[PDB]
């Protein structure tokens, strides 16, 4: 027995052991070198995952874990999200006087749970790893600890997330019963027709409860009411990390447990994803117009962009692959972490998250205003930025698959996203000496720590929101070669 | 040979990109830097034109292709038709005069002149592209910079008009995207995007009609076709002059360009299906927009609906399946580019002097500003389709394209000529009502205490320099028809068999 | 070819457009022997009913073996209701699968003929006893070979949608 | 064919059994859509004279870097001459028919050679064909007058 | 009996079944060329599933994807594991292979009605099934676990 295929997670558990050894020795005399060993644990995990690039899609453990190229790509996206989001809370912890230790532990183990959810193949790990990630999510959401609204919101999130996973796993139970006693996604579709339960009400209830649980994980418009309420009081770095990592690992599972054990009921499967996708694209982008908050309407924009991702979920590997879904998740990470980097910097310098405080950012800080405006135009997609070509590749694959009523609704709601994005860009460009707020006028860029890594990762996300729309052909060339998703 | 149109298009963006911070916190340095770049780009356009554009060959000149994405088969197809170089010269000329008129802006002139150069690149990228999808790239790359200009510079309710413009053009460019998705995917075997390869396909009528509607609802908002023209009295009427003279000069005429480029040589048979309806819609458009213009108390909105009225002759000349029809449409594109550019320029300067928007006030001002009065009068005559001016010969060749049509019979042609010729009665009504309101007359309170400054030499060069090609085409119309008649023959070869 | 009774045409459209019309498939019918299957096939030639083979595809192509089409309600080989209600039986297998271009009606097993046929290419006479065998091509054999020479996928579907644009009755009978 | 806007193919008018074409194809100066009017046989006889004088007095147009306008003017006026000779031979007197249609054939082959000379931007062939086409245009004007 | 889930296929080349010791109807149509199928690994087959008379109730071509099966560990019918791998020294299949199998109801699901969703059943008792296995490929990374 040797599972060498899970060496990038062996680097994660090695970093966790080093985290605990530093968290037992001195406990006070190491803030920055702990961040160093954690960030280099991320970089070593990434270079190990790149060293294991051309390996076979071998199910490594005892019918338990598959290192597909598709799963390797989604693990790479979770590592990239964690790398490009891990400097976004080196100022928040010292600003709010929390513990940087065990926060790095939470981020590392949420990354761990996401990377196991990508390669999970038994139905056990498609409950263990998502809710590994979700218990880490509840610990990351209940982390400010100064008020009543954040803790009540994360408690309601814990209720809804337990309900989410429990409906998902009740559907997994109907899988486990209707398909004999079989688990392992490759064996479950075998177990349905060994028991002659393909044309069964039990497998229909299995598919409906699984897709409701995944729609809770994907925050699609039936099961979407958590994200704005739970992204007010929960801190902006974990709003960023948890929203982006949750939705990339949930789209990982939403391909994984939907193509391999559900290619027989694919008609009702596509119809359920089409209903949740169209309602999500409409309602996320139609709530996000009318909110005076910044993280709430960002949560709804994330809902709308995941509703764009579901168009890539519905299309198969053939008539426009999942590669469009992959490169749009890469674009989504790249142009969403920059938006949240700018929202973090408005709050490491002001302290507020109200959207009406943005009037006058161009006069005070043209750099942060340029970065946020360019990230929002990437999210909307007017010039050739990344998100426009991501939505173009999505709508291309959906139009080539014939999904006309997906692509047209995605285009109308893309215009509807353009409205509230340029509603934001009105504020951080203009300013008229009383539309500016007293939370804005005293901006004070100079009382700052140093040349931070928030600015570095922010400008990396800005360049990664600008040029990979221009340079998309290597990304499509490296994404189309994921044909083993089956 | 040489990357001609690539270094045409990328030069205003990449050369305006040297305003990164550039610590000169007045408008002088970036002002003169951007008029320098626009002159250099105009000389690049003329040097590509006078020396490497053969005005005889009706094919793809200055042809160029790169690779961008292998999956879309999306290239950087650049090339000029005979129907394109008039619009490219109109683009360079009118936008260079727009940033000339954009000298005294001083609010955030760095970002302003940078987005001026961004529009000045994206428009030539739209006209120069021999690709559907790159035409869409540049069709929405001309959207966010002129939004940022419209909203932060010029107009009372400029925020509403800016958001209405950007949402209206985006919600139609999604239909343009539906059209290019349809043609590229379900066009034929081997899905391609080069228009050199694509204008020679079968396209049966139940598919070609859907393609044609997918592009006609796209282009029907940009050349304002009267079911879809609500964006324009807000967008043009509530902008200041230097952005609006390119909004009306060259931004209004793409789409009408695309109705010649995409909706006429790519989709000929469904254009022959719907040009009976587009002819009637253009004839209703001229009368409708010429009658909405006396209803506008506002000054600048009268010129906006005047632009909607003159686009009817372009829609009619496109729908006239003829060389005189299409050639008068190209002539009206260039002519009313000059006309709308100069009129919105002079309306912006008249608002800057007089500070009065409507026309119940702002009585006799011609004794106060006689230079603005005489240029606005002569350019009103250019708007009147009145001779020695290009609008005259434009509308008359459109009439000649109606009367020499093989598509239509006499029952239609009499009604079309009659309705269109009422439009050249309705156009003097609102134009001379504008002239007798804001210039003719005498106000007793305005004698010596105000003593308004007249047109300075800069604005007077703007007005004269737009007036001179209008006269030079109105007395010798082969400055437009001779550079495109070969290409219009190549177009109508597909229609007459 | 025992008494071609009804010559009947239906034309296809390979590739990405819907009306490309790359040739046509003019075939015959042995209606004297099989009344039921030939009657169903004549009713599926636009017949007098609203449903037919207009808009239906050739959803399966196998090289060196027959191609399968006829399913109008669905597009994978499921929606195949007939003019005799939904599903009818088989009749009097007189002639055999003598080789290329046969209009033998497909079924699951015995007594379950539907709306789905298949066009035989190579000499496979072993299908008798299960599939009712009727019909014969007379014009468009290279068109059937053009259908079969397309590159297919994992699920044995053509990558180019080979759809039947029109179906109507010739005036031969 | 619903009265107003006949639609679809947009045809050109045909040839009424005349040998006025090239016979290796129809003709290479056919402008696609022009409005020749149904005036009458004397009207067509006069418009042959008018456009023949137009191509006669095409003198001051011919020159270097002007061959494209020569080609467009030739195609236009010769398309007018083509439809007018088609109506004249189509309403001929059965003995004037054959010499005038032979005249039209030896005029139109001359137009073909001049159009090919002005199409390839070659001025020497343009003038060397314009000499005897000036002869034949004077000939057809003094026939029609 | 009923709920046959009508999927009209083209049939498969019939042959005689060289019977086994365990009563398996066994006819190897097309000998594959490659490695033998390993015991306990995931394998991908195509099949059309038929009753005694030959009427179809299941197909991998219905699902348009090769059915992934872990064979030999008893997750399927013993008819599958004895006609693909071979129990009594029957030769195991090679990749890209085709084989018809008459599963006897001793190897198949007895007289027990395998699958009964609502009153009606998927399989009746003693169905003596007919499988037509197209063993196409091994699952790419597959283990014996
Ligand atoms: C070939 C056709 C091309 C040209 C078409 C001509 C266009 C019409 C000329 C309309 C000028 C009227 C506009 C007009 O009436 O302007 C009146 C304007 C005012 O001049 P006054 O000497 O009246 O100005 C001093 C006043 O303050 C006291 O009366 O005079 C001009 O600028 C003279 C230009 C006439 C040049 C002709």
């Amino acid at each position: 027995f040797d599972g060498s295929f899970i060496f990038p997670e062996c680097i994660l558990i090695f970093g966790l052991i080093l985290l605990l050894m530093i968290d037992s020795t001195s406990d006070q005399k190491d803030i920055p070198w702990l961040y160093f060993i954690s960030s280099t644990s991320f970089v070593m995990s990434i270079t190990a995952l790149l060293f294991r690039w051309r390996e076979e899609p071998m199910i490594s453990f005892s019918g338990n874990f598959q290192t597909n190229n598709f799963n390797e790509i989604f693990q790479f996206l979770i590592l990239l999200c964690s790398t490009l989001c891990i400097p976004l809370s080196v100022e928040y912890i010292e600003c709010t006087e929390m513990a940087i230790t065990e926060f790095l532990l939470f981020i590392l183990t949420a990354t761990l749970g996401g990377m196991f959810l990508c390669g999970a193949n038994d139905l056990i790990t498609i409950f263990v790893a998502p809710e590994c990630f979700s218990l880490c999510s509840y610990l990351l959401s209940g982390y400010t600890k100064k008020d009543i609204r954040s803790n009540e919101a994360t408690m309601k999130y814990l209720l809804m997330g337990g309900a989410s996973s429990s409906i998902l796993v009740h559907g997994f139970s109907w899988l486990y019963g209707s398909s004999g006693g079989e688990i392992e996604l490759q064996e479950i579709v075998n177990g349905l027709i060994n028991t002659q339960m393909y044309n069964s009400p039990g497998i229909s209830i299995a598919l409906i409860f699984i897709t409701v649980g995944i729609g809770f994980k994907l925050s699609l418009a039936p099961s979407h009411q958590w994200t704005p309420d739970v992204y007010e009081d929960s801190p902006t770095p974990v709003v960023a990390f948890l929203s982006v990592t949750s939705k990339v690992a949930a789209s990982a599972s939403a391909t994984r447990i939907f193509d391999i054990p559900f290619y027989f009921s694919s008609n009702e499967w596509h119809l359920l994803l089409e209903i949740l996708a169209i309602l999500s694209m409409i309602f996320g982008n139609l709530i996000a117009i009318t909110q005076t908050s910044m993280k709430r309407m960002l949560a709804y924009s994330s809902i709308g962009q995941i509703g764009y991702v579901i168009i890539g979920i519905i299309v198969g590997d053939s008539n426009g692959g999942y590669a469009s879904m992959i490169t749009y998740m890469l674009f989504y990470i790249a142009m969403n972490l920059g938006t949240f980097a700018c929202i973090i910097l408005f709050g490491l310098r002001t302290g507020t998250d109200n959207i009406r405080d943005y009037a006058g950012l161009y006069t005070k800080d043209p750099f942060l205003a340029l970065s946020l405006a360019l990230c929002l135009l990437s999210l909307g997609g007017l010039p050739p930025l990344a998100g426009f070509f991501g939505k173009l590749h999505l709508f291309w694959c959906g139009w080539q698959a014939g999904l006309y009523f997906l692509v047209s609704i995605g285009l109308l709601t893309s215009v509807l996203s353009i409205y509230y994005y340029l509603k934001i860009i009105k504020l951080l460009m203009t300013g008229r000496n009383q539309e500016i707020t007293p939370h804005m006028r005293n901006y004070r860029i100079s009382p700052l720590r140093s040349n931070n890594s928030i600015e570095l990762s922010m400008i990396v996300c800005v360049i990664a929101s600008t040029i990979p729309g221009i340079s998309m052909n290597p990304i499509i060339a490296i994404a189309q070669d994921t044909l083993f998703s089956f | 040979d040489f990357p001609w149109l690539t270094i045409i298009v990328v030069f205003p963006i990449s050369a305006g990109s040297l305003m990164l911070f550039l610590p000169h916190r007045g408008n002088k340095v970036n002002k003169w830097y951007t008029i320098c770049i626009c002159i250099l780009e105009l000389l690049l356009t003329t040097y590509a034109f006078c020396y490497n554009f053969k005005m005889d060959d009706p094919l793809i000149q200055l042809s160029e292709d790169y690779k961008w994405i292998d999956f879309f088969d999306f290239y950087w197809r650049m090339g000029i038709d005979g129907l394109s170089i008039g619009t490219i010269l109109l683009t360079g000329f009118i936008t260079t005069l727009a940033t000339l008129a954009a000298f005294p802006v001083t609010r955030d002139s760095r970002f302003f002149h940078f987005l001026m150069l961004a529009m000045y690149s994206g428009q030539i990228g739209s006209f120069s592209s021999r690709d559907l999808l790159l035409f869409f790239i540049m069709w929405e790359l001309e959207l966010i910079p002129v939004y940022l200009l419209l909203s932060m510079w010029g107009g009372k309710k400029r925020l509403y008009s800016a958001t209405k413009f950007i949402l209206y053009t985006a919600g139609s460019s999604i239909f343009l995207l539906i059209g290019v998705l349809g043609i590229s995917l379900y066009g034929s075997n081997e899905p391609t995007l080069n228009l050199e390869l694509l204008a020679n396909k079968s396209y049966p009528v139940t598919l070609e009609i859907l393609f044609y509607i997918g592009f006609l609802i796209a282009f029907a908002v940009k050349s304002p076709i009267i079911p879809l023209h609500t964006w324009l009295p807000d967008t043009h009427g509530e902008a200041h002059y230097s952005t609006c003279m390119l909004l009306a000069g060259i931004l209004l005429k793409m789409g009408a360009y695309g109705l010649v480029r995409i909706n006429m040589e790519l989709l000929p048979h469904a254009h022959s299906m719907f040009s009976p309806w587009l002819l009637v819609v253009g004839t209703i458009q001229i009368i409708y927009a010429a009658s909405t213009s006396p209803g506008q108390r506002n000054l600048k909105k009268r010129i906006a609906y005047s632009s909607v009225s003159h686009m009817g002759f372009i829609i009619i000349g496109i729908s006239s399946i003829t060389d005189p029809g299409l050639n008068g449409a190209i002539l009206q594109i260039i002519s009313h580019g000059f006309i709308g550019a100069a009129l919105f320029f002079l309306a912006g300067t008249s608002y800057d002097r007089i500070r009065l928007v409507y026309l119940d006030e702002m009585g006799g001002m011609a004794i106060s500003i006689p230079k603005i009065f005489t240029m606005f009068t002569i350019l009103s005559m250019a708007s009147l389709a009145l001779p020695g001016m290009s609008g005259f010969i434009a509308e008359f060749i459109v009439f000649f394209g109606i009367i020499t049509s093989q598509k239509y019979f006499l029952i239609s042609k009499i009604f079309i000529i009659f309705v269109m010729a009422i439009g050249m009665i309705l156009t003097p009504i609102y134009l001379l009502s504008m002239l007798r309101q804001m210039f003719y007359g005498y106000k007793l309170i305005n004698i010596k205490n105000f003593s308004f400054f007249d047109s300075g030499p800069r604005e007077l060069f703007l007005s004269i320099s737009i007036l001179l090609p209008i006269i030079g085409i109105g007395i010798y119309p082969d400055f437009v028809l001779s550079l495109a008649s070969d290409k219009v023959e190549s177009i109508l070869s597909n229609y007459f068999y | 070819q025992s008494k071609i009774t009804h010559k009947v045409y239906f034309d296809i459209s390979v590739g990405n457009p819907v009306g490309k019309l790359a040739g046509r498939i003019v075939i015959g019918l042995y209606g004297d022997d099989v009344p039921q299957t030939v009657e169903n096939f004549r009713a599926l030639c636009t017949g007098e009913k609203g449903f037919g083979y207009k808009g239906s595809t050739f959803h399966r192509v196998i090289r060196d073996f027959m191609i399968q089409g006829g399913d109008f309600e669905k597009g994978n080989g499921t929606g195949g209701k007939s003019v005799y209600g939904r599903t009818f039986k088989d009749e009097n297998f007189k002639l055999s699968h003598v080789g290329p271009g046969v209009l033998s009606m497909a079924n699951a097993g015995p007594n379950t003929n539907g709306s789905q046929f298949f066009i035989c290419t190579i000499k496979t006479s072993w299908l008798d006893g299960r599939h009712v065998v009727f019909g014969q091509v007379i014009e468009g054999m290279e068109v059937v070979k053009l259908i079969e020479e397309q590159e297919t996928d994992r699920g044995d579907r053509p990558r180019k949608k080979v759809v039947i644009a029109d179906c109507g009755q010739l005036p031969m009978s | 064919d619903n009265g107003f806007w006949i639609d679809g193919p947009l045809p050109i008018p045909p040839i009424y059994n005349n040998i006025v074409n090239e016979k290796t194809g129809t003709r290479t100066f056919i402008k696609k859509g022009v409005y020749v009017a149904d005036i009458g046989t004397k009207g067509r006889m006069y418009r042959v004279k008018k456009n023949a004088f137009d191509l006669l007095a095409m003198e001051d147009l011919i020159g270097p870097d002007t061959l494209n306008y020569v080609k467009k003017y030739l195609r236009l006026k010769s398309t007018f001459l083509f439809y007018d000779f088609d109506n004249l031979i189509s309403a001929a007197a059965s003995e004037d028919k054959q010499p005038l249609t032979d005249l039209a054939n030896r005029l139109f082959d001359n137009f073909e050679k001049l159009e090919d000379a002005a199409k390839t931007k070659n001025l020497a062939e343009t003038e060397s064909c314009y000499k005897d086409t000036k002869f034949l245009l004077q000939e057809v004007m003094t026939r029609m007058a | 009996a009923t709920r046959i889930d009508y999927y009209a296929t083209v049939g498969d080349p019939l042959c005689e079944y060289s019977y086994a010791k365990s009563g398996l109807g066994f006819c190897d149509l097309d000998v594959g060329f490659g490695d033998e199928a390993p015991r306990g690994v995931l394998v991908n087959i195509h099949y059309t599933a038929r009753f005694a008379d030959g009427t179809l109730f299941d197909s991998s071509y219905k699902r348009a994807r090769p059915l992934t099966m872990r064979i030999g560990v008893g997750k399927v019918i013993r008819g599958l594991d004895q006609g693909i791998l071979g129990g009594e020294g029957v030769p195991p299949m090679r990749v890209g292979g085709k084989r018809k199998l008459q599963i006897p109801p001793k190897l198949a699901y007895g007289p027990e009605p395998a699958g009964c969703f609502s009153g009606d059943c998927n399989i009746p008792g003693n169905a003596t099934l007919l499988y037509d296995i197209n063993f196409v490929e091994i699952y790419p990374g597959s283990n014996t676990r």
